[PDB]
C-alpha cells in the first residue's frame, strides 16, 4: 500500500526527480497536521460504535423496509453482517485517513465489493446511504469543539469526506 | 512501499482490528521526527547542485587516479565526470526519498537492490561512493536533529556499499 | 433446524439404521414435556402484550435514567419506547419459538447469534434485557411443569446477556 | 432437516410473527397424537422385513418379467440391491413419520433419484409400484387394532400414506 | 456400559458441560418407559422356570428330530435337554438385563457376540432358539407396554439370530 | 461408565444369575423416583452458578489468605481457575445425580485430582472445604419446596450428599 | 509483557539484528506520550480514594435497588459497600498499572482476562462497572493528553465489559 | 521480557498495591531522560563496528597469542566468529539498554553461554575482557559531547556500563 509520502516519492521515483518544492511543501503540511490527523484517526475509532449506530438510525428510517419482515437487515443474522460491514468500511476508513491516501481502501476492501454484494442481493445504494451518514457522523464526531485544542480541520474533514464519498461510489 | 505507517497499518489490517493506541504513538512518533526529516530533505534538495559536485570533487582528490587513468570507468574526461555526477546525484535523490518516507524502504528498493551487480560490472569501486557521502555528510550544513536524520539515512547507504 | 427428534433422525441416518427403542424413549420424553411446553406457549402467546409491556415497565422502573436521559438509545420519547417493547417483543416471540420447538435451536439462531455486537453497537445494556425477562419468568401465572417449562428457556436467554 | 414444529417456527420467523392459535392447536394435536405416532414408527421398523416382503411379493407377481431371467431383479446381486433399495424407501418414511414433515424424505432420499435409476437402468415405474404396495401392507400393519389400545389413527394414517406416494411419485 | 443415561452423559462430557434439557427430556423418556420395563423384567424373572420349560417343549413339538436323533447336539436324552434349558435359560436372563438396562446393551455385549461361531461349532440351529423366544414371546402373560417392551427385546434376540 | 441398572446387571452377569427381588425392588424404586431425581439434576444445573458463589463466599470468609496477596485465589487468573474448578467438580457430581451412580464421578473427574492438585501447589484441604460448602447450597437448592410437589426427597439428598463427600474425601 | 518497548525489542531479535530508526521512531513515541500517561497515573493515583468512593455513589444513584435489595451480591448493607469499593479500586488499579505500562497489556492480563466468568458467577452486573468507569472518567480533574490517555484505558475498560 | 515499567507494575500487581510516589518519581524521571536513552541505543547501534573494532584492537593487542597460529581467534573463520560474538553480546546491550532492564540480556543472550564456551573450548574470561573494552569504547561514543546538546548522562552511562558489567560476569 501507499501513504502521502510513498505515493508522492513513487511518483517522483517514476520521473527519476528530485521532489518539487510544491510536493517538500504539501508533506510538510501533512507533517504539521499530522496531530489533528492523529486526533481524527483516534476520535473515529474511539466512536466507531456511536457512528454505525447513527448511520444506522438514520437509514433504517430513511428505509424502514429494511428492517421490517422481509426485510434485508430484518433478522439478527443480517443486522449483525450488516453493522460489520459498517465497521469495516469505517475502519479502512480510518487506515486512509492515517495513512494520508486512499490506497489501502481501494486495495484492501472496495475493489470487487459492488459485485460482491450484486451477487449476495444486498442493495448497493443503501450501503452507499448508511456510508455517506457514516460520514456525516463521523465529520459530527471530529469537528466537535470540546475537549480538543481549538483549530481548523476542514483540510482533513474535507479528505475524511473523500474517503467516504469513495467508499460510497464504490457500491451505489 | 514499506513506511511506518504502512507497516502499523498492515499490522492492524492483518488482525482485522481498528488502530491500537500503541500504534497511534508510533505513528505519533513518525510524525514528531517528520519535522527533523523534512528539514534535512528540503536542505539536501536545495543545496542539490553544490552537494552533489563537491562530493564528486572529494571523491577526485581522495583518489586522484579517478582524474588521470584512461579507462570508460574513470573520470578523466567529460563523460566520466558527467556519469558520476549523475549516479551521486542518483544516491542522494533516493537519500532524500528515505527522508521523506520516514524509512530506509526507497534506498532498499530504489537504489541498494542490484547495487553490487552494477558496481561489479562497470568495475566503479564502491569506495569512491562511499566517499561521496562522507563527503554530503560532512558538508550538509544542518545542525540538531535534522543534521541527524540526514546523517542515519547517508550511513544506511554506506553499509549496502559495506 | 436442531431439535431433539431432528437429532434422533441424525443419529439414525449417520449409522444408515432404523430408529432404535432408545431413540424411540428419547423422542417420546420430548413428547411428554411437549405439554407442558405447549401450555406455556399458548400462555406466552396469548398475554404477549401484557407481559411487553409489564416488561418494559419493569425495566424502565428498575432503571430510572432510561425515561429521563436524551439520547436515542433511551427510552424518554415515544420512539425509544415503541422500540424497547418491540426488542422485548422480539425476545419473547423466539422464546415462544423455543418452547414449540422443544430446544434452544430458535432462541441459538434467531436471536443470541449477532446479539452481542447489536447490544454494543447501540449501546443497549443487556442488564435491561435480562430485567426485562426476569419479570415475565416471575408473571407468567403459569403453575407446575409448564412454568418450569417457561422458566428454562427464560433463563437461557439470560444466561446469553450474560 | 425440519420436524413440524421446525417448519411451523421457521414460517413463523420469517413472517415476524407469534404462532397463530391455527398452528398451536394444530401443533398441540401433534402432541397429543405423539403416542399414536411413535405406535406406528415402532409397529413399521419392527415389521420392516415384512412389509417389504409383501410388497416384493405383490409386485413380482405383477410384473413376473422382473424375476425370471434378464429380468432387473433375477441374479442375487440384483435382487438383494432391490430389497436394499426397498428398505431405505420404508427407513426414510418412518424418519418422515417421526419427524411429522417430509424434509428429510425428499432432501436425504428422493431427490436425484428418479436420475440415480434412469442412469442405472432401474424401472422408475416398477419401483414406484413396489412403493406403493409397501404403502398398502405399512397401513394393514399401523392399522391392525390387535395388541394396542383401540383408537382413531386415520389422520397418521392419511399423513403415512402421503408420505409414501411422495417417495413413488419421485421416481415414476 | 451403554445405557440411555450413560449416552447421554457421555454427550454432554464430550462438550465439557453440563447436562441439556434435551438430554433431560431423554432421561426422562428413559424414566417413564422404564416402568413397563421393570414390571416385564419382573414377570420374566418369577415365570422363569415354566418359560424356559414351555419354550424347550415349543421347540421339540415344532422339531421333533432334536429329540429322536442321536448326536451331542441334540436333545434325545436328558443331557440334551438339560443342555437347551440351560441355553434358553441364559437368553431370557440376558434379556432381562436388558429390559433392566433400558437398551440392547447386554444384548450386545453378553450373547450377540460370538453367539454365531458358538452356533456353528456345536452345530445348533438359530431357528430352535428363534421357535423358543417366539413361544416366550406368546406365553410370557404381560399386557400392554409391559409387553410391548418385552416384545421388543425378545424380537431383538430373534433378528440377532436371523 | 455405569448407572445404577448397569452396575447391577454387571455384578448379576458376573455370577451367571437372574436379578433377585431385592434388585428388582430397589431399581422399580429408583424408576418410582426418577421424577424426583430429574428435578434434583435440573435444580443443581440450573442454579450451578449461584452454588459456586454460596460456597465460594464462605470459603474466602473464613480463610480469607485466599483472597488477598499471595493467596492462592487472589488474581483474576486463579480466581477464575478456582472458579472452574468448583462448576468442574458441580458438573461431575450432577452427573453421578443423574446416573445414580458415582463411577463416572470417580473416573472422569476424581481419580488422580489429588496428585494434580499437590504438583499445582493448590491446597487440597481448601478445595475440600468449597466442596463440602457446594454441597450445602446444593442441597439447599434441592431440598427447597416452593414450585414443586410436596414429598419426601431424603434419599436422594443422602444420595447426591455422598457423591458432595466423596469428592471432598479424594482432595483432602 | 506486552509494552510497546518490548514489542520493539521482540521484533527486533526475531530478526536476530539491532533495533532500526522505524523502531527507534515508534519508541521514541512512546516516550512523548508517557509524560501525559505518567501524570494521568499519577493523578488517579494521589485522589483513589476519592474517585472509587465517588464512582460508588454514582453506580448506586444510578442503580437504586442496588442499596436496597438483599442478597449476597448488591450493596444494601456495609460488607456489600466495601466489596463494591474494593472491586471499584481493582479497576482503577490496573488502569493506571495500563498508564504506566503504556499499552492494553496489563488490563488484558490482570482484570479483563476471567473477568467475563467471575461476573457471571456472582452476579455482577457489568453495567455498574461501566457507570463507575463513567464517574471516574468524568471526575478525574485532569485536562488535555493526560485525560486523552485517562480516558483511552478507562473506554478500554468499558469495552471489556460491553 | 521486561521494560522498567513493566518490572514495577509486575512487582506492584504481585503486592496488590498502587505504585508509590517513590516508583512514580522513579519511572518519570526515565520518561524525563528518553530523549538521552534513545541517543545512547543510537550511538551504540550506528557505531557497532567501530565499538567492536577497538574492543578487539585492545583484546589483541594485550593477549597476541589469540590472533597467533594455534590462537581461538586465528584463521578467517575464528575471527568472524569472534566478531559475531561481540556483536551479538553488544546487541543484546542495546535491547537492554532501550529497556531499562536487564531481562532480555540475561533470558535471551547470556543464561547459559559460560557453557556453550566451555564446550566449545572459548576461553571465557577472555571474552569477558573484550566485552569489558566493548563497555569503553561505547561509553566514551555515548558520552561524546559534540554534535549533540550538552546534559547530565552519569546515570543512564552507569546503567549502562551495569548492562556491560553483567554480561562480562557470566561467561568470565
Ligand atoms: C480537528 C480534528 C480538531 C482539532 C485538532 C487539534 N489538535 C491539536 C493539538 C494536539 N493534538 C494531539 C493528538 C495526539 N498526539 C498523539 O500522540 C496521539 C495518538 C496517541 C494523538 C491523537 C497532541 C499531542 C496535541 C498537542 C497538545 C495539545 O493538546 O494541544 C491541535 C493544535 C496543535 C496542532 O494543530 O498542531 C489541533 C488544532 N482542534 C479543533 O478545533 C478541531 C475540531
Ligand atoms: C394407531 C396406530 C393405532 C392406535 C394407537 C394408540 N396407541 C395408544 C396408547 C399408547 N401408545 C403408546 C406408545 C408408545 N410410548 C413410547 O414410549 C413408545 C416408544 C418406546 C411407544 C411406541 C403409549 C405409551 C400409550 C399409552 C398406554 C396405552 O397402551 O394405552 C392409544 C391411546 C392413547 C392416545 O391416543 O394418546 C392409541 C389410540 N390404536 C388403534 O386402534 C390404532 C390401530
Ligand atoms: C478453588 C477451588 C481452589 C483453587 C483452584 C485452582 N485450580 C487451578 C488450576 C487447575 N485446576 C485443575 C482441575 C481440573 N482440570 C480438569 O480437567 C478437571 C476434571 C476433569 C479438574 C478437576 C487443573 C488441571 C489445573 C491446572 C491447569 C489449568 O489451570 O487448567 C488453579 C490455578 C493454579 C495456577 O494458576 O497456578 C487454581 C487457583 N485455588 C484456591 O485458592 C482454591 C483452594
Ligand atoms: C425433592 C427434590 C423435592 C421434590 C421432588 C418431586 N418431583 C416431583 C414430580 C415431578 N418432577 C418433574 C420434573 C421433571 N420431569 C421430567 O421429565 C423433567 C426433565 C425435563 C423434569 C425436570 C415432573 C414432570 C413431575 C411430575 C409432575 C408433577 O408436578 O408432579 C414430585 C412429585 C412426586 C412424584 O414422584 O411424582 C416430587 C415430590 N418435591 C418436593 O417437595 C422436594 C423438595
Ligand atoms: C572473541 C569474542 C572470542 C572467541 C569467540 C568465538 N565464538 C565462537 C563460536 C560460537 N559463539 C557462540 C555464541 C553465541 N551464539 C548465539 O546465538 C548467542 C546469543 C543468542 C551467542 C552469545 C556460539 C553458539 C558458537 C558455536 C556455534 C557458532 O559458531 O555459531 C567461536 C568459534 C569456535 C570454533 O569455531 O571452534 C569463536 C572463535 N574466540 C576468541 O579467541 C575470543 C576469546
Ligand atoms: C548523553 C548521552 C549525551 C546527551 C544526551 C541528550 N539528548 C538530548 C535531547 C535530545 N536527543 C534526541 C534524539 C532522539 N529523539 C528521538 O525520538 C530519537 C529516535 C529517532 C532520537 C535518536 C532528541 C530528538 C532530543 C531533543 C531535541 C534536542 O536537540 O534537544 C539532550 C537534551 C536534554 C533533554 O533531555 O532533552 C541530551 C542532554 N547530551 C550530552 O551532551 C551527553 C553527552
Ligand atoms: C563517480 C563516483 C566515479 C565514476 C562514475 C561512473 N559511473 C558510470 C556508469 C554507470 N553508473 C551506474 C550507476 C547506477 N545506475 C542506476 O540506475 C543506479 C541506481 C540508482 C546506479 C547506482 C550505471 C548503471 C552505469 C553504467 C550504465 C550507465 O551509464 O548508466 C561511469 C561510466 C562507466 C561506463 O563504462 O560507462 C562512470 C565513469 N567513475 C569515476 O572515476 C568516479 C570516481
Ligand atoms: C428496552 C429494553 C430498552 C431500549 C430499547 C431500544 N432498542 C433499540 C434499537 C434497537 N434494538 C435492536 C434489537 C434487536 N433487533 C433484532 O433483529 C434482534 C434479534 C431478534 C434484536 C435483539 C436493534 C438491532 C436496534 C437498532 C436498529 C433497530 O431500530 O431495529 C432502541 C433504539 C436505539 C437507536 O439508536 O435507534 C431502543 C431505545 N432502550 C431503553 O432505554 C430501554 C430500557
Ligand atoms: C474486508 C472487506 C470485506 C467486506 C467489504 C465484506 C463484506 C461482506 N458482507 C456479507 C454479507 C452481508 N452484508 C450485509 C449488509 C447489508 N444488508 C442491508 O440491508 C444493508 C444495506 C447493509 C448494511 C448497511 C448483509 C445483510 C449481509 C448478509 C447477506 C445474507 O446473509 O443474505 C458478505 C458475504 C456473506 C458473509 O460474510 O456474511 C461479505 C463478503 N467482507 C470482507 O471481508
Ligand atoms: C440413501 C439413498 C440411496 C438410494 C435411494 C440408493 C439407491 C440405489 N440402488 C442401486 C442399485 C439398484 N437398485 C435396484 C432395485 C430395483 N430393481 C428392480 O428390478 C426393482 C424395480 C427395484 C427393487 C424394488 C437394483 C436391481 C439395483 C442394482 C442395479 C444393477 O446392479 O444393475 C444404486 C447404485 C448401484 C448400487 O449401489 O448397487 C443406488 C445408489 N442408494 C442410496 O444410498
Ligand atoms: C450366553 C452365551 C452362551 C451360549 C449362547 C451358550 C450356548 C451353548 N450350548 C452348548 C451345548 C448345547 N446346547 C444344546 C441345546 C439344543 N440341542 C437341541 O436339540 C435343542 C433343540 C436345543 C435347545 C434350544 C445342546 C444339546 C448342547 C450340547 C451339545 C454338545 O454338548 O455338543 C454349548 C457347548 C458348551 C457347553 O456344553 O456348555 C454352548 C457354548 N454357552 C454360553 O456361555
Ligand atoms: C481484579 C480481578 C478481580 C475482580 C474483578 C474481582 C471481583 C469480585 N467481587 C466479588 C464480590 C463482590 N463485588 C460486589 C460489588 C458490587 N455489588 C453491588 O451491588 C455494587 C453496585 C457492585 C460494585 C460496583 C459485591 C457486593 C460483592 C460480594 C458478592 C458476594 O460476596 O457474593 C467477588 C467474589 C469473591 C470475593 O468476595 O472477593 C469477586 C471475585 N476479584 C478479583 O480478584
Amino acid at each position: 500500500m501507499l501513504d502521502a509520502f510513498a505515493k508522492v516519492v513513487s511518483q517522483a521515483d517514476t520521473k527519476g526527480e528530485f521532489l518539487s518544492s510544491a510536493q517538500l511543501d504539501a508533506l510538510s503540511n501533512v507533517v504539521k497536521d499530522g496531530s489533528k490527523r492523529l486526533d481524527a484517526v483516534n476520535r473515529m475509532t474511539s466512536n466507531a460504535s456511536t457512528i454505525v449506530a447513527n448511520a444506522a438510525r438514520s437509514l433504517f428510517e430513511e428505509q424502514p423496509q429494511l428492517i421490517q419482515p422481509g426485510g434485508n437487515a430484518y433478522t439478527n443474522r443480517r443486522m449483525a453482517a450488516c453493522l460489520r460491514d459498517m465497521e469495516i468500511i469505517l475502519r479502512y476508513v480510518t487506515y486512509a485517513t492515517l495513512a494520508g491516501d486512499s490506497s489501502v481502501l481501494d486495495d484492501r476492501c472496495l475493489n470487487g465489493l459492488r459485485e460482491t454484494y450484486q451477487a449476495l442481493g444486498v442493495p448497493g445504494g443503501s450501503v452507499a446511504a448508511g456510508v455517506a451518514k457514516m460520514k456525516d457522523a463521523a465529520i459530527a464526531i471530529v469537528n466537535d469543539p470540546n475537549g480538543i485544542t481549538k483549530g481548523d480541520c476542514s483540510a482533513l474533514v474535507s479528505e475524511i469526506a473523500s474517503y467516504f464519498d469513495r467508499a460510497a461510489a464504490a457500491v451505489a | 512501499m514499506k513506511t511506518p505507517i504502512t507497516e502499523a497499518i498492515a499490522a492492524a489490517d492483518t488482525q482485522g482490528r481498528f488502530l491500537s493506541n500503541t500504534e497511534l504513538q508510533a505513528v505519533n512518533g513518525r510524525f514528531e521526527r517528520a519535522a527533523a526529516s523534512m528539514e534535512a530533505a528540503r536542505a539536501l534538495t536545495n543545496n542539490a547542485q553544490q552537494l552533489i559536485d563537491g562530493a564528486a570533487n572529494a571523491v577526485y582528490q581522495k583518489f586522484p587516479y579517478t582524474t588521470q587513468m584512461q579507462g570508460a570507468n574513470f573520470a578523466s574526461d567529460s563523460r566520466g565526470k558527467s556519469k558520476c555526477a549523475r549516479d551521486i546525484g542518483y544516491y542522494l535523490r533516493i537519500i532524500t526519498y528515505s527522508l521523506v518516507a520516514g524509512g530506509t524502504g526507497p534506498l532498499d528498493e530504489y537504489l541498494i537492490a542490484g547495487l553490487d551487480e552494477i558496481n561489479r560490472t562497470f568495475d566503479l569501486s564502491p569506495s569512491w561512493y562511499v566517499e561521496a557521502l562522507k563527503y554530503i555528510k560532512a558538508n550538509h550544513g544542518l545542525s540538531g536533529q535534522a543534521a541527524n536524520e540526514a546523517n542515519t539515512y547517508i550511513d544506511y547507504a554506506i553499509n549496502a556499499l559495506s
